């Protein structure tokens, strides 16, 4: 919604706990949250209103303490009320509905002009990271830059089916991968090390997800959304795109699992650092130049600190964490 | 109760001959450390040293030594992060290739055989320009070529 | 219509072998089950011993 | 509401409004204060979480409150043992008084057949 | 032997070997080894151990010095009503009795663990001699197999 | 080829095996075992049976339906093989991975007898203890059991006899030599594919089998004929 | 309301024990046993304001 | 009812050393 | 029994426009959180629902166009006009809980898909339910 | 209250990842399937009868046979802990290719079915 909240400690307690949003559509779902909820708010407090007043006023002893008799006044049927009061919600959801179709367009758009694009790939239980396309203007020597590795993705397109012949899933391979993504640069998560995915501020990010075997979600609370990663997302007819428009201001991101994926589901955590539009520039150019220098040293190498901040990885013992010190520290 | 904090699966080592030192936290690990002594006379250390620092320090393996000997380990360059420095005898590592991709780094290695007996154990250092680990290691054969060798009278 | 005894399948005696679900005869099904659920209760009286499965 | 009907027995008014409290205030207690920790970014389904994920203090809360709930049900079970041998008999056919539907036209409890006359 | 593995072994004397380099064509061992292979209180399990298990380990009293590295030498009759306890699970160290499920602990000097068993598993002592073969250092130092009146302890 | 190989088994290994035995295979501390030294023939039984990549921590993991090829389980096994050899996988004379010719010493064509001879009482002795008389499975400690030796194949059965699964031994080619295994695959693949002589099998379990189908329903069938034949007042 | 009082006067002695005790444990297994304390605590609260809640107005004589 | 002579050993495994004599 | 049968044409029409409506949608419509297709699962699911509710109306209404007017029917029904006898009901059967052992005896066979665990339980489910459809119908002894 | 009671602190203090997800999945489905919808029909069972005013219901074997194969279904669904892995532990609705034996092999993910197909 294009209005903004009330604000203030008001707005505080009506967005009941939100983030504020980092792009431009979390602000719009973060104003539209806060108005349904002044609505949701009126609703409750005169429904829960009525039903005190049943407890207080209603009641037979203060009834037989003032003479009504026995019985009340034994009414069933008021034909324009129970009209009037199924009208009204009609009217209401038309218009919770028009707000609502106004939001996801908003918020839905695949036309926002992505001049970053990364690739996506979730696994049981980790994420890979990798840049697909990185427009010009920020790329590494200023030319469009595309990131796809040749070789390997013609692995992956190799495996789509099998020299022995057994490919009985429409022709193909029961675990064909040539759906999933491979990229030069790419940052890959694993048990000890959070994967950091480093961005550009005031920047239209494309993110482009899958997963290489069970269904996971890609959840930012920052970004106030969240989408299921598929295992060959155009047989689901799965949009495996989206776009936002920009992240407004730098910082470090939690982002979670949001789909049961198994054992280790609460475990599978990732980190969005961003950083200014030149300081991105800076790290994918040396990423690029010196392909065997690992994430971490990349994020020193822009001024950033090795490892993520708002998650940790968890002590993988099984048993060490049962006094509450569940996190492995990084130097 | 066997799905608990304590499980079979969870608890299980790798079924190889040789040891292992090295913990989630510690920086430099080692890997199936073994004594290969041939049945023919040839020996050497089979191991396999990875460098996990967070500081982003090198290891270099600097030396080895079993049971006070001196192990000839052929020219290793440093080992950086999640980089490793696979070593076995030459006989034995002319049996794999070396990837091209990642950081595996395969060195030869040999011993002057003192007379290590088959099943025992004996100590093993490894020392590192920055630091040290020391670990018992089974004396044991090479494995052989899979399926070709028959068992005779003699 | 159905076999009952494969002793083909379970080679000649040898005190050194043993198999798996190595049971007796139905009938003589519960003797087993009682020697199995019976606790290691034995005991030690000095030169002398009465094993558990008294 | 059905109890008298099933048994020819009343339940224990008391035991019951502290069946009631215990349950109303062990349920809100429970599972208000969780859409604060889910709007905050608390995934279902999740066994293990960090304490940099400012989830712990409501968490601990629902808890509670949680096993307020869970104790609601001892004076239930006791409230439906005792009345079921021992409660109040009872001697109408409406032990409410004011009973709208047909099965407060039969006794308590219905014979097998349900009616020994229909209104 | 690998180092988690399981050889049923029985007692071999000299005069019955016939294989190496000594081996004659002519010289018919079988009924005798097959004698050795057919007593019952003969057979014997030689367990290779991990490392990592093997300084695990918890001796018997006066058995400290019956292993030979990562060797062990157990007997194969089990301690209960004499079934083979042939079943060595290669990462518990569980060595397992299929008749009534007993379970001896290889890491333990081969104590009951579970099941109707008493008794620790006999341990026998071995060594290598001078051409390199494995030979038992001694005879078993209790009696071993089930149970009887006459048995001390 | 072998770079090529290695380059798409460490891609598959990337997305699949890398959470529980770490990006350089050292394993991580309660998930799972470091893979330094295992060898092709380790990948080749774990994967190519199905029983990797395991998905919860029990007693045992269990064969299930494989989640990667032929091929690619190949291209994992060359990418781990790089990271310290092991025993390798059993190749034929013209090259291609070897299969039914391991049935038996003097396979040609057909089993001979002898050979399932031999392997009878190998098997019998270092092999039936835990898989029962022709291979039915057994039940270990704690939930933890021996399969049926039905569904593994000869390579399969190679390998496991090299690599040690889990709770079981392991059996190198200087402890039982090659004939001796093949002698072994042999008997369990003459016992596996011979209908009994004497009607239904009844699963080749022994008594308690027999004792089920008599105890219950063969007294069943015979009281309604006795219900059939007298008077049930 | 009699045992209302004596039950509220009860149970704040025990939740309040709990909050003490589960400041001391803090995160191991024993935090669990101090929750269970203050669920009791708080059980014997609500029920001191159920009797008073059924002596407000009772639905029931003792004949 | 525990076996009198089943003791464990009170000297702890000292992790000793074994060899062969060779002809060189 | 007029009503029950007219008012299984509410439904009837509601899932049939949802039906065409969702299809003619699902494939035309385009939005960025979707690939456009029709939507086969939705599309079979509501017109068989909508066949489900069109065979109980049809059926409903095809009896009650000669049934009499019932006394139940009626609006000013006297208690005595149902008077007589009203049908045959079963007092007891054993049967019921034997068929759930049977299905249960299968299901557990399924689970563990051993052969002769199916067997059995088709075998016992046949004749538990055969037993119930005979309970009343058994001869008498004729010794 | 089990869930409850390892959510209270940040670390796995008595359960497991597996444990906590077998836990919430048959929690789920017990009170789906197990509570809701048999009280639903219990309580039809017994008033409806009395509110039409008929004797019987129409069928009077097959309500036993319901009864039964919903304790039935109960049974089987809850015999999966009895197993060493355990019980399903894919939430309440069972999404795939998670359900797919390549990725829930255990026996329990079995039981669940027929536990639900039963009920
Ligand atoms: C309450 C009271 C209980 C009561 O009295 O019960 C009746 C019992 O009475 C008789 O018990 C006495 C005695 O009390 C028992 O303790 C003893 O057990 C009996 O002898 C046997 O053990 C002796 C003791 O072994 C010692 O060593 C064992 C450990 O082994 C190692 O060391 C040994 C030597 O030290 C070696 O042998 C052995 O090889 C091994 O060493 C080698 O191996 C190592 C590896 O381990 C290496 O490291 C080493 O270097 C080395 O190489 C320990 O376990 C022991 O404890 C102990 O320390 C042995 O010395 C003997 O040889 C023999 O084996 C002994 O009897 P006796 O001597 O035979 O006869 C005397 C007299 C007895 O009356 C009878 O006849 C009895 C009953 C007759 C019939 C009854 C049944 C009736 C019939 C049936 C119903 C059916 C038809 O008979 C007579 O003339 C009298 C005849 C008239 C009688 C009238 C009727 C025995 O008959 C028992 O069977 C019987 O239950
Ligand atoms: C799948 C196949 C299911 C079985 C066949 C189809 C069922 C309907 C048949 C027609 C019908 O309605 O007859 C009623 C009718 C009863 O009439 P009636 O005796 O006058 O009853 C009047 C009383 O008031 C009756 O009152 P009552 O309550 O005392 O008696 C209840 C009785 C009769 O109930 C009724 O007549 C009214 C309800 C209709 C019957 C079905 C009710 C629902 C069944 C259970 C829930 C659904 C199960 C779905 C299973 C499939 C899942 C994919 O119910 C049944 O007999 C139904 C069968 C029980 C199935 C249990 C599930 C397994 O049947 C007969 O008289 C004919 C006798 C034979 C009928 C059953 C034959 C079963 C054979 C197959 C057994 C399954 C094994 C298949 C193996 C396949 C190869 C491996
Ligand atoms: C409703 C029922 C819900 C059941 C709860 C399920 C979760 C079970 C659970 O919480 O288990 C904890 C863990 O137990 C096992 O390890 C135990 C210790 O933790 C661990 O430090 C030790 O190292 C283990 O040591 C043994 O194991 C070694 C192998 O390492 C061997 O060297 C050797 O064996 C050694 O001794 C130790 O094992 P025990 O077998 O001795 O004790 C098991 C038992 C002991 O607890 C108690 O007495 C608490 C008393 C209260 C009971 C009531 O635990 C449990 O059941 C406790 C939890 C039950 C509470 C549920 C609510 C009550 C309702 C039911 C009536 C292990 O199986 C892990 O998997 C598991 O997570
Ligand atoms: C009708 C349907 C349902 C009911 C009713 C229900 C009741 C509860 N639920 Fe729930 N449930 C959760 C918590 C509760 C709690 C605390 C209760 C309470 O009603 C439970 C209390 C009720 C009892 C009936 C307890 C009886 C107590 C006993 C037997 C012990 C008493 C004795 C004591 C305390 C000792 C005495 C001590 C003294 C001092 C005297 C939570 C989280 O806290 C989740 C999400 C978990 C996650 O990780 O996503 C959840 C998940 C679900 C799901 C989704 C499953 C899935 O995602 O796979 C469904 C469908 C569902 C349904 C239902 N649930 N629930
Ligand atoms: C009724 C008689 C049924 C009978 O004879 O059973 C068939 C018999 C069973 O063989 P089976 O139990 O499968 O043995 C496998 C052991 N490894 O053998 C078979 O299964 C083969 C039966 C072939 C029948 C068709 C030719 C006439
Ligand atoms: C008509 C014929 C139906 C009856 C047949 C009974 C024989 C059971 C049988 O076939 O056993 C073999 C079977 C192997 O399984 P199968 O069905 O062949 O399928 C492949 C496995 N998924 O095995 C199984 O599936 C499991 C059979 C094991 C039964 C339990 C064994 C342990 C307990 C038995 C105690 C002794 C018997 C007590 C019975 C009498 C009591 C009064
Ligand atoms: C009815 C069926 C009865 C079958 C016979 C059971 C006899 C068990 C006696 C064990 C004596 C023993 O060997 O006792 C000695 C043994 C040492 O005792 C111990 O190990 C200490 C524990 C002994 C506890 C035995 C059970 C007590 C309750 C009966
Ligand atoms: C954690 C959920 C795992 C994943 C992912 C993979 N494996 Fe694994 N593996 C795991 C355990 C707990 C074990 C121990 C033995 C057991 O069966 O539980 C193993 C074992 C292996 C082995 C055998 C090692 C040996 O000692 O011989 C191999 C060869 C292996 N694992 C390979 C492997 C591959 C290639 C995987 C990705 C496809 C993979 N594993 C996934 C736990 C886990
Ligand atoms: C008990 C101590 C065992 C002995 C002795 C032998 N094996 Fe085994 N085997 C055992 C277990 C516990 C397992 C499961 C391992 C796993 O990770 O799943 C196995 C497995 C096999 C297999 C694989 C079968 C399959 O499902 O593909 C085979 C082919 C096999 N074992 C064969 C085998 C042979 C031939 C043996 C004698 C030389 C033998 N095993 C010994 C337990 C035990
Ligand atoms: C081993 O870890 C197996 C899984 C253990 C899960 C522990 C939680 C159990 C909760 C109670 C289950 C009741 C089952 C009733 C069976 C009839
Ligand atoms: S014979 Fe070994 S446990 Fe019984
Ligand atoms: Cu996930
Ligand atoms: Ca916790
Ligand atoms: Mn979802």
């Amino acid at each position: 919604c294009e209005v903004a909240p009330p604000g203030g400690v008001l707005g505080d307690f009506l967005r009941m706990g939100w983030p504020d949003g980092i792009t431009p559509e979390a602000v719009a779902m973060g104003n539209f949250w806060s108005w349904v909820w002044v609505a949701a708010w009126i609703i409750g407090i005169i429904m829960w209103g009525l039903f005190l007043t049943a407890i207080f006023a209603w009641g037979a002893k203060r009834a037989e303490k003032r003479g009504e008799g026995e019985f009340p006044k034994q009414l069933q049927y008021n034909v324009p009320l129970e009209l009037v009061l199924t009208i009204v919600p009609i009217i209401i959801v038309m218009v919770l509905f028009f707000f609502t179709v106004q939001t996801q367009d908003k918020v839905t758009a695949l036309d926002k002009n992505p001049e970053v694009t990364v690739d996506v790939t979730a696994y049981q239980w980790n994420w890979k990271f990798g840049y697909s396309e990185i427009d010009g203007s920020l790329a590494p020597g200023g030319q469009d830059y595309q990131g796809s590795d040749p070789e390997r993705q013609a692995a992956a397109e190799a495996s789509k089916k099998d020299p022995s012949g057994d490919n009985p899933i429409h022709g193909n391979s029961k675990s064909d991968v040539s759906y999933l993504e491979f990229n030069r640069i790419e940052t890959l998560g694993t048990t000890d090390e959070i994967p950091v995915m480093v961005l550009p501020v005031n920047t239209p990010i494309e993110f482009n997800l899958a997963s290489a075997d069970v269904a996971h979600s890609f959840w930012v609370p920052e970004f106030l959304f969240k989408r299921d990663a598929y295992a060959h997302p155009e047989a689901n007819k799965s949009q495996r795109v989206f776009q936002i428009e920009e992240i407004t201001e730098e910082g470090a991101f939690v982002g979670r699992c949001a789909e049961m994926c198994g054992t280790y589901h609460a475990m599978m955590n990732f980190e969005l650092r961003v950083v200014d539009r030149d300081s991105f520039a800076e790290y994918i150019s040396f990423r690029d130049s010196n392909p065997d220098a690992t994430n971490a040293q990349a994020l020193e190498h822009i001024g950033q600190a090795p490892y993520a901040t708002s998650t940790s990885p968890f002590v993988s013992d099984r048993t060490a964490t049962r006094d509450g010190e569940n996190t492995q520290s990084n130097a | 109760c066997s799905a608990g904090q304590i499980t079979q699966t969870s608890s299980q080592v790798a079924a190889v001959d040789g040891n292992q030192a090295g913990s989630a936290n510690d920086p430099v690990l080692v890997r199936d450390v073994t004594v290969h002594l041939t049945t023919d006379g040839e020996a050497g250390v089979k191991f396999t040293a990875i460098n996990q620092d967070t500081s982003h320090t090198s290891h270099t393996l600097e030396s080895v030594t079993v049971d006070g000997e001196e192990v000839e380990l052929d020219d290793a360059e440093p080992i950086e992060r999640n980089c490793s420095l696979v070593a076995d005898i030459q006989s034995e590592l002319d049996l794999i290739e070396e990837p091209e991709v990642g950081c595996i780094q395969h060195v030869a290695t040999s011993l002057e055989n003192p007379g290590f007996a088959y099943g025992g154990v004996v100590p093993v250092e490894f020392v590192f320009d920055t630091g040290a680990i020391t670990i018992d290691a089974t004396v044991s054969a090479p494995v052989l070529e899979s399926g070709v060798e028959n068992r005779e009278v003699g | 219509v159905t076999t009952i005894n494969a002793i083909w399948n379970l080679g000649p005696y040898n005190p050194s072998q043993v198999s798996a679900g190595s049971q007796p005869d139905v009938y003589m099904l519960w003797t087993d089950g009682a020697a199995r659920v019976m606790p290691a209760w034995e005991l030690y009286l000095g030169n002398y011993t009465i094993p558990a499965v008294f | 509401f059905w109890f008298p009907k099933m048994t020819g027995r009343m339940m224990d008014e008391r035991l019951g409004k502290i069946h009631f409290w215990l349950t109303f205030v062990g349920f809100h207690g429970t599972f208000l204060i969780q859409h604060w920790v889910g709007n905050m970014g608390m995934p279902r389904r999740y066994a293990d979480y960090l304490d940099s994920d400012g989830f712990t203090i409501y968490n601990q809360i629902s808890t509670v409150f949680s096993f307020l709930l869970g104790l609601s049900v001892i004076p239930f079970i006791w409230n439906v043992f005792k009345s079921w041998r021992y409660g109040e008999l009872v001697t109408v056919d409406d032990p409410w008084g004011y009973g709208n539907s047909l099965e407060w036209a039969t006794s308590c409890p219905p014979p097998r057949h349900n009616f020994a006359s229909l209104p | 032997l690998a180092a988690a593995s399981m050889e049923t072994v029985f007692p071999l004397p000299a005069e019955m070997v016939n294989d190496g380099a000594e081996y004659d064509p002519a010289k018919d061992v079988y009924e005798h080894q097959m004698h050795s292979v057919h007593g019952p209180r003969n057979a014997v399990m030689l367990i290779r151990l991990r490392t990592a298990d093997a300084e695990k380990v918890i001796e018997r009293e006066g058995q400290e010095s019956f292993h030979y590295g990562d060797y062990y030498a157990y007997s194969k009759i089990c301690t209960h009503i004499g079934c083979p306890t042939s079943l060595y699970e290669a990462q518990t160290n569980r060595i397992l009795c299929p008749c009534h499920q007993s379970q001896f602990d290889a890491l333990h000097y081969g104590k009951p663990v579970f099941g109707p068993a008493a008794r620790a598993l006999p341990q026998l002592p071995i060594t290598v001699d001078e051409e390199g073969y494995l030979i038992a250092a001694g005879n078993f130092i209790e009696p071993l197999g089930p149970a009887f009146w006459e048995r001390k302890s | 080829d072998d770079q090529a190989l290695i380059s798409e088994g460490k891609d598959l290994y990337d997305v699949a095996c890398i959470t529980c035995h770490g990006v350089n295979l050292q394993g991580v501390e309660d998930r799972g075992p470091s893979l330094v030294g295992v060898g092709e023939g380790a990948v080749y039984f774990q994967v190519h049976s199905g029983r990797m990549p395991i998905l919860r921590n029990e007693a045992q993991a269990e064969r299930k339906a494989p989640r990667y090829t032929e091929a690619q389980t190949l291209a994992i096994a060359a990418y781990v093989a790089a990271n310290g050899g092991g025993p390798g996988l059993v190749y034929n004379e013209d090259g291609t991975l070897a299969m039914e010719e391991l049935r038996g010493e003097n396979y040609d064509g057909q089993i001979t007898s002898a050979d399932v001879a031999r392997g009878g009482d190998l098997f019998r002795l270092n092999c039936a203890s835990c898989h029962n008389f022709t291979g039915r499975g057994g039940a270990l400690s704690s939930g933890k059991y021996a399969p049926n030796l039905d569904a593994a194949n000869e390579q399969e059965i190679y390998q496991a006899m090299l690599t040690g699964p889990q709770n079981m031994p392991k059996f190198s080619d200087r402890q039982l030599s090659a004939d001796e295994k093949k002698d072994i695959i042999a008997f369990i693949k003459s016992t596996k594919e011979t209908p009994s002589p004497g009607g239904y099998s009844l699963g080749s379990l022994g008594p308690v089998a027999e004792g089920l189908f008599m105890w219950v329903f063969g007294i069943l069938v015979l009281v309604a004929a006795a219900m059939w034949i007298g008077s049930r007042s | 309301m009699g045992k209302s009082f004596a039950l509220l006067v009860l149970g704040a002695i025990i939740l309040a024990g709990g909050v003490w005790y589960t400041i001391e444990v803090g995160y191991s297994v024993m935090a669990i046993v101090a929750a269970l304390i203050m669920a009791a605590g708080g059980g014997i609260i609500t029920w001191g304001l159920a009797v008073a809640a059924d002596v407000n107005s009772p639905t029931s004589h003792k004949i | 009812c525990s076996p009198p002579h089943q003791q464990d050993s009170p000297v702890q495994r000292t992790n000793e050393i074994l060899t062969t004599s060779q002809n060189p | 029994m007029k009503s029950s049968a007219k008012l299984m044409y509410g439904p009837t029409v509601f899932m049939a426009a949802m039906a065409v409506i969702y299809i003619f949608a699902t494939m035309h419509v385009s939005d960025g959180g979707s690939v456009k297709g029709v939507e086969w699962v939705g599309s079979v699911a509501l017109v068989l629902s909508a066949g489900l509710t069109l065979m109980l109306g049809v059926y409903l209404h095809f009896t009650e166009v000669r049934v009499d007017v019932l006394p139940e029917d009626w609006e000013e029904a006297e208690v005595a006009d149902k008077a007589g006898t009203l049908g045959f009901f079963s007092p007891s059967s054993i049967w019921p809980a034997a068929m759930s052992g049977a299905v249960g005896f299968l299901a557990f066979g399924v689970v563990y898909f051993h052969y002769w665990m199916i067997a059995v339980g088709l075998m016992l489910l046949i004749f538990t339910i055969t037993k119930l459809n005979l309970q009343y119908g058994v001869p008498k002894e004729k010794h | 209250l089990l869930i409850r009671a390892e959510l209270f602190t940040p670390g796995l203090q008595f359960l497991s990842n597996e444990q906590f997800n077998q836990l919430f999945t048959m929690h789920g489905t017990v009170m789906l399937l197990l509570y809701g919808t048999p009280i639903v029909w219990g309580f039809a069972n017994y008033v409806l009868p009395l509110q039409i005013g008929a004797p019987d219901v129409a069928f009077p074997r097959l309500n036993a046979f319901g009864f039964w194969i919903t304790t039935v279904g109960g049974v089987a669904m809850l015999t999966g802990f009895l197993t060493p892995g355990g019980a399903a532990d894919f939430g309440w609705t069972m999404y795939s290719p998670l359900s797919d034996a390549i990725h829930s092999p255990g026996l329990g993910s079995d039981m669940w079915i027929v536990g639900v197909g039963a009920t």
